RNA sequence: GCUCGCCGGAAGACCAAGGGUUCCUGUCCAACGUUAAUCGGGGCAGGGUGAGUCGACCCCUAAGGCGAGGCCGAAAGGCGUAGUCGAUGGGAAACAGGUUAAUAUUCCUGUACUUGGUGUUACUGCGAAGGGGGGACGGAGAAGGCUAUGUUGGCCGGGCGACGGUUGUCCCGGUUUAAGCGUGUAGGCUGGUUUUCCAGGCAAAUCCGGAAAAUCAAGGCUGAGGCGUGAUGACGAGGCACUACGGUGCUGAAGCAACAAAUGCCCUGCUUCCAGGAAAAGCCUCUAAGCAUCAGGUAACAUCAAAUCGUACCCCAAACCGACACAGGUGGUCAGGUAGAGAAUACCAAGGCGCUUGAGAGAACUCGGGUGAAGGAACUAGGCAAAAUGGUGCCGUAACUUCGGGAGAAGGCACGCUGAUAUGUAGGUGAGGUCCCUCGCGGAUGGAGCUGAAAUCAGUCGAAGAUACCAGCUGGCUGCAACUGUUUAUUAAAAACACAGCACUGUGCAAACACGAAAGUGGACGUAUACGGUGUGACGCCUGCCCGGUGCCGGAAGGUUAAU
RNA sequence: AGGACCGAACCGACUAAUGUUGAAAAAUUAGCGGAUGACUUGUGGCUGGGGGUGAAAGGCCAAUCAAACCGGGAGAUAGCU
């Protein structure tokens, strides 16, 4: 459980996705970004 | 959805097994480096 | 010829179960645990020359071992060889 | 005979086949045959070399005597065939001993019409004989360019070379490109010229015809991003600078001719 | 255990890949199981995988790998000849029934087949990393002959029935049988046989190829299925005797015919079409060197051998890939009934499941749905969403057009059930009988029986007959793109990319060009009617002027101009 | 006959709604396009990092791509936090 919770845990660490927050969490960050130029 | 392993045993060993390593040489310095690091599991065989 | 100091190192152990024991009984086949590397040959032989009787045909088996563990350490048993001896009409053991 | 398909399904609208009642409907003649693998246009490293090639039909080779080494021995046309490696069609023809080749095809010869190769064959079409043997001014195809090797001019289809001259060693010809060459004059001919000249009437109609011939689409330059070829990028359309290869070597006029070696063989470039 | 619901071209069954004991039995409930658990793919122990014929190994090869020498390269190393490996392909042979808690084309019963060794006997020219054949192989389409399978009748066994009727044009069930061996059919292909001669198959050849004759008109090859045998056997609905009620033994009737019919088989066929459709071995043949009263070949018989590894279990999934017992992904094989064109769809059979939290209540609100007065796009960025349309036959159908289309334009009418025509027709199939015989798996006649649309007329029911499920909304003007396609895996499917077609330009073969310190390889076993690059992008009418700038091509006089 | 027409398997992914600490690190449901072809799929092979491949989007190259991943130079450098 220890193990599988450290690499579980260590899941998200090299992401590259821009649209979700994190690599995962969905927002609309896109929008904000896009309508504050 | 259709994973990235997609697994094969007669290409796990083509590949990556020992009498591939083996066969040239940088993969007998990946040998070299595995056992000098002492590795349990050398290639992947079986 | 299989010379003798090969063909006694073969036979292993008599199996006992219910499918060896019905097959004894009900089919004159004796089951038996031989050698890992024992060809059928070598086992029919053996059984002609150590128990004295006539062996009609070998059917040769290879078990696998199975993983058990002692607490938290795993490990795989070992892999044997099981031998399906049909004798003829005339035997006992 | 060309045929423009009626315009049932778009894709046949604009289909004119080249059809041959003539070409032999069945099986080649086998021993002539062997493997021809597809490459894909990629080299023994691997890499494509030539691009837009792969796909395609399953194609045969077949053996075709460009040499015509069976001297003075008559030969009479068993049938023509279809030969799918080349724009020409290829006449199986049968010597009097008994041994089957396969030639391309002349234009004008039908099955069961006798040929002849060798220095006192007649001087009619599908001969093949050596060149200070043949009249100046005489339409002739399947040229060598060295005495021995094999025909490597003229063999494309409806295509002939001409014969102007033979001063001394040599014989000055007329390519198919308007190129003047001279080629030594124990270099063997075949008479006359290579026989599907309506093989460039035809058209094709649609893009998996192409396909078919393995031919892979062409992604032009101007389409690309910087990166891939001198042109590309551009907010819309944008050329802007001289048309060059992917590599970056001009386009549109630039000589890529260096040999020096062969220049002594030329008399005039074409035009 | 009885009911109820769900899947049933799957949510059934069998595998490959992958996993690796999860299989089966006994036992335990700590943790694992999104709850409890006595249960479990969990813990512990024991058991379980039986092969000459299935698969692998093996023989042969494709793509491709490696590669003695070799060519090449500062070194490492690249390429590659001989060779050697490499299946996803080619190559010998087994089927039915029974059995285990758990294996079975493997065990048992019955009946078989294949390939090698050795021995005997009879005849005898055998002999290759060599020659020839063969293996040997495309897409589409079309029927014909069959079978699997199903339906109905006959037969056999059982029932006469909780509620009106049910001894009959009644109800339920069964009606199965293989490989192998023998026969040779519906098809399909090909003229056959004998003699002589030869510049071909590196040599030889009696084989192949070729050229002459002569004669006969048939022979040969291949082939589904049927039929006979296998099989007076097995299986068989059910009864009988004991019954650790789990079953265990014994016995066992009929076991036929008609019709329908595949996407399976004849068929690697046939017809056709261009886009012109693997190789090598096994196999059959020919001989060379050699061996020639020997060895070897062929045939019969006998005898021996056929080793080794896989074989459990899941395999569209709780066991594989997805961190999960995850609403996802995963190749092949089998494919019953009724309605239906159908592998759609609805309901079902075989079979398998009810999705590992439940009990209530019946607020707002959210999600998935049903219906809605009058109105009917007023909504809105925009008819988004929903509603509507929807089948078959017949009538009918405009502009425009590349003469194909548009077109299923548009728009209509008919549709159930019953009866008659006709105790079910037209059609399909086709027995007994009869006739002939080159006599049988034959052809001619004949129509019993079975199957069976579709139409008209008459009647009848309902609000409604394409009644459910399933199943086009249509028309008008216009921009872009000719069209089918392709693309931003994971906010962009588009007018963008592609395309056929056009043009310009390079390229004479050791081609230009590309990968490569090089060797070499692709271009291409191609040769200018070809190949590469670039632009434009079907088709129709067309494509005007400018060479000063930048490029390219050509010129060589003069100026300037490096190493030396 | 057909890069032919309607339409399942099969390949795809146009719209909407849900989902958005999901059942799911891209799906479900209802409609949707192709469906004999430039199709689709199984098994194997080949191409490799300024390199491949690209019907071209800077797309894809193991949930990573205007230059992969791993290890090293390496405690790079950071007048900045």
């Amino acid at each position: 459980m220890d193990i599988n919770w450290r690499h579980n845990q260590s899941t998200f660490y090299h992401f590259t996705s821009d649209h979700r927050i994190s690599g995962w969490k969905e927002t609309n960050a896109m929008y904000v970004a896009l309508n504050s130029q | 959805m259709k994973r990235t392993f997609q697994p094969s045993v007669l290409k796990r060993n083509r590949s990556h097994g020992f009498r591939a390593r083996m066969a040239t040489k940088n993969g007998r310095q990946v040998l070299a480096r595995r056992r000098a690091k002492g590795r349990a599991r050398l290639t992947v065989s079986k | 010829m299989i010379r003798e100091e090969r063909l006694l190192k073969v036979l292993r152990a008599p199996h006992v179960s219910e499918k060896a024991s019905t097959a004894m009984e009900k089919s004159n086949t004796i089951v038996l645990k031989v050698a890992k590397d024992a060809t059928k040959a070598e086992i029919k032989a053996a059984v002609q020359k150590l128990f004295e009787v006539e062996v009609e045909v070998v059917n040769t088996l290879v078990v696998k071992g199975k993983v058990k563990r002692h607490g938290q350490r795993i490990g795989r048993r070992s892999d044997w060889k099981k031998a399906y001896v049909t004798l003829k009409e005339g035997q006992n053991l | 005979a060309v045929v423009k398909c009626k315009p049932t399904s778009p894709g046949r609208r604009h289909v004119v086949k080249v059809v041959n009642p003539e070409l032999h409907k069945g099986k080649p003649f086998a021993p002539l045959l062997e493997k021809n693998s597809k490459s894909g246009g990629r080299n023994n490293n691997g890499r494509i070399t030539t691009r837009h090639i792969g796909g395609g039909h399953k194609q045969a080779y077949r053996i075709v005597d460009f040499k015509r080494n069976k001297d003075g021995i008559p030969a009479v046309v068993e049938r023509l065939e279809y030969d799918p490696n080349r724009s020409a069609n290829i006449a199986l023809v049968l010597y009097k001993d008994g041994e089957r080749r396969y030639i391309l095809a002349p234009k004008g010869l039908k099955a069961g019409d006798q040929i002849q190769s060798g220095v006192d064959a007649a001087i009619k079409p599908g001969n093949t004989l050596p060149m200070r043997n043949i009249p100046v001014g005489s339409t002739v195809h399947n040229v060598e360019m060295k005495p021995g090797k094999g025909g490597q001019l003229a063999r494309s289809a409806g295509t002939y070379v001409q014969i102007v001259a033979r001063d001394g060693a040599y014989v000055t010809l007329r390519l198919r490109s308007g190129e003047m060459r001279k080629v030594e004059a124990d270099c063997r001919a075949t008479l006359g010229e290579v026989g599907n000249a309506e093989h460039m009437l035809r058209v094709l109609g649609k893009a998996g015809a192409a396909r078919w011939r393995g031919v892979r689409p062409t992604v032009r330059g101007t389409a690309m991003n910087p990166v891939d070829h001198p042109h590309g990028g551009g907010e819309g359309r944008n050329f802007g600078k001289h048309p060059v290869t992917p590599w970056g070597v001009q386009t549109k006029g630039k000589k890529t001719r260096s040999n020096k070696r062969t220049d002594k063989f030329i008399v005039r470039r074409r035009s």
